[PDB]
This record gives structure tokens, C-alpha cells and sequence, in this order.
RNA sequence: GGUACUGCCUGAUAGGGUGCUUGCGAGUGCCCCGGGAGGUCUCGUAGACCAUG
RNA sequence: GCGCAAGACGGACCAGAGCGAAAGCAUUUGCCAAGAAUGUUUUCAUUAAUCAAGAACGAAAGUCGGAGGUUCGAAGACGAUCAGAUACCGUCGUAGUUCCGACCAUAAACGAUGCCGACCGGCGAUGCGGCGGCGUUAUUCCCAUGACCCGCCGGGCAGCUUCCGGGAAACCAAAGUCUUUGGGUUCCGGGGGGAGUAUGGUUGCAAAGCUGAAACUUAAAGGAAUUGACGGAAGGGCACCACC
């Protein structure tokens, strides 16, 4: 189940079987690939973008419209995160919990769950530095980690 | 005890029958659903049918505790 | 009873602690 | 307060239930609610209110218990005290 | 009970069973074209919508989001796409 | 030998239950072991009820009730009777007793 | 037009609270008026807890 | 009876209910950051399972500093009971119980049941989110939404049931899928004592903690269940060698 944490559960997204563009859709693969490009101009992540088509524009997946995930198609074009957006958001949260627990130091928890963070947190940034996204330098620090984000 | 004839005395007592069956009724009244399930048996025809309105709050059960 | 056997082997412990010092 | 030559003067001061009722209401299947407010009344005097209720069964109610989530409870609460508050 | 056909089940169980658990996985959720009446314009919007949908030009709010459907603002037609 | 399943007190899927005081004890046992016992009553008892009923200024004045929860520690339930062992498999009968006619 | 009922409180002859008749359980009755007589309503009945050998 | 003060503690509601890695966690209101489950036609594309070394938290008591001392209360002091009680009962009462700041790392820290995963009978309940469904209600019609009501789905705490199968049996839907013996992995036991003692090492202010023998000794020690006999246990039952 959960890495971190004791429950074990099923929630997701089941991709239907049909790969193929349905008929009602009526947009290019290129049209698509403008939208989504001045939707990453407005500072969002792969996510956000996957998000916003599927729901107002119709888009199932980007993935069968114009044979690129998105991802891939932002980096193609130039605009991409330095650090792929997931390891960004646990950095970010790190940052805010190591923020909270400055003030209040009696909290036992908070400790403990910042523990978990950093944990998953050198688990990532370990398979990226083995994927060669980062340059193996890479390291996070406690100080310097409000400057990233 | 049983004594005898009084196993023959009980086929006297318990054979009888009143002048028409109970089972003989000129309207029987039934749920919409039982209607359902004759008509798939392509007895939705029968005349001696009733269809009788079916109850609108659904309480069967009891009220635990 | 075991709670006690284990506070007399303490208290000896303690003793035997006390009649060897490093000084000795 | 003041005493008229065998007459006493009585303003009000306090109210409450009688055990009694208070017991004869609290029982093992339902939420309880509570709240207080302070409030002046237009004479300045000042009064502490207290209010109490209850989780009503309700009537073809099959669940053994009634309980309030306790988003709900802070909610009706809330209430409570605004109407109270501005009742006196 | 000892006799199941696996392979020919009734939609029913199936539209009954969840849905990663199927013969077959199966999105629960469709795209569905939604209609303002004080306008012409037609809207794609998927069945369940987070965030917020709007109608460009009259700024109607279409739709919020709940936990499991966003729920459309009142008088708004709604059709099941295929 | 495991003597109950569920070993006497109602402690499922918590850690720790807050402990309480005996009512005739006052031997500490925590709230989920405690045998408790509701009571309902009047506050005058049998042939008072009677007797008073006419010496009241007021008519058709109903009697006030007295109400008491009470806990017990395993000990004095048994001493008192309130509660008295049983059979191995009748053991297993959580249902009440019936005091209802 | 035919045909039922109807304790009190709230907010409809609905909904929600709550009752009296004999301690209890059944029954029965309890909107307003006029007139009329007939009266200790009937049937059941646990309701019981203050050392040494 | 009226007021005042101090420190503790949050009754009933409270449950075989919830939340947490476990210790543990119940007055109102706000602020601060987390978190599971659920929903998803979002994104990354194997990033994952378990873990020597090493690290975080860790009830109570205990120890150092500080503040604070209502209740309770080891030590102590009486008063009783008693053959004797330095004990059970009772009056007084130090440390402590409380808060803040540093140590300690142990509990029958127990589900006496490591963690991840797959499969294997039902049945009602419940908690949380979702989906659907007549009908009631928040007064009378329309949609929201809430309360009941009838189901379905996924996690949870549990329950009942059963020739699923286990098992020494008690019992267990896991303790099942074991001579028809192999899904992955960590910790760990080898008759009973001697002993969790001696020693060395190590951590600590201290009490102690972690690591941990041998010489010797001994035919059993032990676990379930079965008939007994007994109990100062709970029930019934009889007798003028029991009473009324
Ligand atoms: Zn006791």
C-alpha cells in the first residue's frame, strides 16, 4: 500500500480500452499543442494543463491527440521545469513544514512527518540522479532549500 | 399409545373438504412486479388478475436496539 | 515471585558495587 | 435589593433547570450540543447564557443512533449563539 | 457458485462491479456537452470536473465542483456523449 | 488459556482508554472494563410515595426521580451480585437480561 | 351530491410533540349547541426492588 | 447562605465508535502546519518490498535545574485489628502528582499473533467518502442542499455464522492455501535451573540500560484439554439424628 503510511487503498484513474481520438473532438494536434503552450507561459505544471483540457476543452488524453505526452512536448519546445515538478512540490512542502516547526519546537509530530518528507525526498531525487535529469552533485540541504522553490 | 382403524379413524377425521376450494377466488390481487414475472411466462393475459397498487414508504425491518 | 527476586538481585547488584570500587 | 417596611423589593438574577429535567433529557444514543454567550443587554446589564440540545431520533428511524458530524454540531452551535446574542 | 461464466458476465454485475475490478477497466465517467438556456453556446465538459467551467462570453459559471460530480448551476441541459 | 475473545473490556482499534474511579471501590479501572450500571429510580421509595402523595400542597405533583451512573470493578460487581459468573458456551450471550416481561 | 371524524399544544381533519379513563395492559370516550335520560364504564392483572492442629 | 482565591480535573453525552508509527488522544473559539480514505479518461514512467550500520518519537515511575503547590500521596508518625502487623482499615503527612527546561529508553509497551503481496464460504451491522434510488420531512409548488429511508462500490474498527481448511487442543476466515513440504524479506528459540547473574566493553549526573558467559546442577520443568476431590466462590436441594 501507502509507502509512508499504514493504509493500504484503491483510488484512481482507469484509462478506457479505445486508444483512438473520438469523433467529436474537434481539435488539431497542433491546436492543442498552442493551448498548451501559452497554458505553460501562464506558470503551470503538466498537471495543471492535463487537468484544465480534460476538463473544458474535452480532451481525454493529450497523449492520443498529438502522439506526445506533455511533459515531453513542453521540454521540445524549450519551457520545462529545471526540477521535475513532483520533486519541486515535495521540496516546497518541506520548506513549510521546516517553516512551521521553527516556531513551535515542542511539536513532536511535525518532526516526525518532516522526517517522512526528506525520506521520500532522497528516494526521488536518488532515481533522477540515476536517470540523469539532475547533475549528480545534486544535493538537497536544509539551507539552501528556500531558495529552490 | 396408539390404538387401531384409529389410523383409519384419522383418514376419516382428516379427509374432508368444503364445497369449493379456497384456492378458487374470482379476483386474486397482485403486485405490478408479479405481473412482471407472469408476463414473462406470457401469462400477463390472465383474467382473473388484480393488479393492486404497490406501497409507497419502504419499511420491512426492525428498529435496532 | 519474580518482581522481587529481580529487586533483591538489584539491591546485591548495588551492594557488590558498592564493596568493589575502581579504587580497589 | 430594598426593603419597603415589610416589603421586599426582588430583581431578577438568575435562572436555571431542574436537575431533575436535566438528567430526564441526556441519554446514551444521541449528541448532546452545547454553547454559551456574553452579552449586554441594552440596560448594560450583563448576562451569561447558556443552551443545550439534542439529537432527535427520528421517526421511522431504523439506526439505533442519532449522531450529529462535527462539522454539523459547530454549525448548529454557531447558531445558537447568534440567535441568543441577538435575542437579548 | 461453482459454476461462473467469467467470460460472459451481465452488464449489470458489470455496471455493478468497480470499476478497476471489471473483466475490463472501465471509466465510470463520461464527457458530457453542457447548455446554458440564456445562450446558444454548446460546452464539453467532463463528467467529473474540478476546478471551475465557464461559458466565455456571459460569464456564466457552469458548474462546481463537488467531491465526487461537479454539480451544474441550475436550468443547464446536459447530454452523454456517445 | 485465553479465557474471552474480546478479554473482558470493549478496547478495540484504540491504544489506551481513559481509567475512571469505582463507585464503591474507588479502585482505579478503565472506562471500557468498568461494569457499569444505570440507575433509575424515585427519590422517596415504596410506601413513602403513599404517604407523602397526601401531604403535598400541590395536586397530581409527580414524584421526582433520581438518577446514577454507576461503576463497578470486576471485583465488586461479583461481590454484590450484580453480575455473576456463567457457563462456557452461555458465556458467549452478550444479550442483556431480560427484565422486560 | 354522497359519505366519514373531531383530547390539548404547534402549523391544515396532513406533519411534529404530548395527554387523561383504574395502580398497570387492553378496550371506550374526550370540537360546538340544544334537548333527552342513565350513572359508583367494561374486561383482564404481581404492580413485588429499601486462629490452630 | 452570600461572596472571594488557588490549583487541579474536563463528569453525564462515551459506544466492542473515531484519529495516530506507537506511546497515546474528549469544554468553547481562532491561528499553524500536516494525514488516511474517497473522487479523477490529471501528471511522472519502475522511481518499488523488507531492512545490519545509523537515526526520530517513546506511558508511569525516576533525576537534575527552575516556577507551583488543591487533591491524592510512597517515606515517616500515630490509632486500631492481631498471638505477632514495622500490613490490609483509619487520622495526619515528606518526595512526588501540575507547568516550563534538560536527562532516562524501560512495561502483561499484549492481538502475548513481524512487514509487503496473491488466492479461499456466507451473513447481517457500523464509520468515512462516492454512486444510484420510490417515499417522507426542514410546512404545502422548483431545483439545491441537510435529516431519516432502500441498495451498490473502496478502504477501515469489529461482530456472528460454517465438516474452507488448519491445529497438541483451547481455538483461528487466518494461526487457512504444510511430507501434495519453495511468493519476497527482517528479527529470533534449542530440556529445566544456574542467570539476564559474573566479567569485559559501552551509554548515563544517578538509578540503571544495551551486549552477555562458564564451572556446576538436574529427569523432568511445561502446554492444552479429561475425570475427580476440594473452595472462606455463585446456584439449587433435601432431613425433627436441621430449625421453625
Ligand atoms: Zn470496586
Amino acid at each position: 500500500g501507502r509507502m509512508h503510511a499504514p493504509g493500504k487503498g484503491l483510488s484512481q484513474s482507469a484509462l478506457p480500452y479505445r486508444r483512438s481520438v473520438p469523433t467529436w473532438l474537434k481539435l488539431t494536434s497542433d491546436d492543442v499543442k498552442e493551448q498548451i503552450y501559452k497554458l505553460a507561459k501562464k506558470g503551470l505544471t503538466p498537471s495543471q494543463i492535463g487537468v484544465i483540457l480534460r476538463d473544458s476543452h474535452g480532451v481525454a488524453q493529450v497523449r492520443f491527440v498529438t502522439g506526445n505526452k506533455i511533459l515531453r512536448i513542453l521540454k521540445s519546445k524549450g519551457l520545462a521545469p529545471d526540477l521535475p515538478e513532483d520533486l519541486y512540490h515535495l521540496i516546497k512542502k518541506a520548506v513549510a513544514v521546516r517553516k512551521h516547526l521553527e516556531r513551535n519546537r515542542k511539536d513532536k509530530d511535525a518532526k516526525f512527518r518532516l522526517i517522512l518528507i526528506e525520506s521520500r525526498i532522497h528516494r526521488l531525487a536518488r532515481y533522477y540522479k540515476t536517470k540523469r535529469v539532475l547533475p549528480p552533485n545534486w544535493k538537497y540541504e536544509s539551507s539552501t532549500a528556500s531558495a529552490l522553490v | 399409545i396408539s390404538i387401531k382403524l384409529q389410523e383409519e379413524e384419522r383418514e376419516r377425521r382428516d379427509n374432508y373438504v368444503p364445497e369449493v376450494s379456497a384456492l378458487d377466488q374470482e379476483i386474486i390481487e397482485v403486485d405490478p412486479d408479479t405481473k412482471e414475472m407472469l408476463k414473462l411466462l406470457d401469462f400477463g393475459s390472465l383474467s382473473n388478475l388484480q393488479v393492486t397498487q404497490p406501497t409507497v414508504g419502504m419499511n420491512f425491518k426492525t428498529p435496532r436496539g | 515471585r519474580a518482581k522481587w527476586r529481580k529487586k533483591r538481585m538489584r539491591r546485591l547488584k548495588r551492594k557488590r558495587r558498592k564493596m568493589r570500587q575502581r579504587s580497589k | 435589593e430594598d426593603v419597603q417596611g415589610k416589603n421586599c423589593l426582588t430583581n431578577f438574577h438568575g435562572m436555571d433547570l431542574t436537575r431533575d429535567k436535566m438528567c430526564s433529557m441526556v441519554k446514551k444514543w444521541q449528541t448532546m450540543i452545547e454553547a454559551h454567550v456574553d452579552v449586554k443587554t441594552t440596560d448594560g446589564y450583563l448576562l451569561r447564557l447558556f443552551c443545550v440540545g439534542f439529537t432527535k431520533k427520528r421517526n421511522n428511524q431504523i439506526r439505533k443512533t442519532s449522531y450529529a458530524q462535527h462539522q454539523q454540531v459547530r454549525q448548529i452551535r454557531k447558531k445558537m449563539m447568534e440567535i441568543m446574542t441577538r435575542e437579548v | 457458485p461453482l459454476a461462473k461464466d467469467l467470460l460472459h458476465p451481465s452488464p449489470e454485475e458489470e455496471k455493478r462491479k468497480h470499476k478497476k475490478k471489471r473483466l475490463v477497466q472501465s471509466p465510470n465517467s463520461y464527457f458530457m456537452d453542457v447548455k446554458c438556456p440564456g445562450c446558444y453556446k454548446i460546452t464539453t465538459v467532463f463528467s467529473h470536473a474540478q476546478t471551475v467551467v465557464l461559458c466565455v462570453g456571459c460569464s456564466t459559471v457552469l458548474c462546481q465542483p463537488t467531491g465526487g460530480k461537479a454539480r451544474l448551476t441550475e436550468g443547464c441541459s446536459f447530454r452523454r456523449k456517445q | 488459556t485465553k479465557k474471552r475473545r474480546n478479554n473482558g473490556r470493549a478496547k478495540k482499534g484504540r491504544g489506551h482508554v481513559q481509567p475512571i474511579r469505582c463507585t464503591n471501590c474507588a479502585r482505579c479501572v478503565p472506562k471500557d472494563k468498568a461494569i457499569k450500571k444505570f440507575v433509575i429510580r424515585n427519590i422517596v421509595e415504596a410506601a413513602a410515595v403513599r404517604d407523602i402523595s397526601e401531604a403535598s400542597v400541590f395536586d397530581a405533583y409527580v414524584l421526582p426521580k433520581l438518577y446514577v451512573k454507576l461503576h463497578y470493578c470486576v471485583s465488586c460487581a461479583i461481590h454484590s451480585k450484580v453480575v455473576r459468573n456463567r457457563s462456557r458456551e452461555a458465556r458467549k450471550d452478550r444479550t442483556p437480561p431480560p427484565r422486560f416481561r
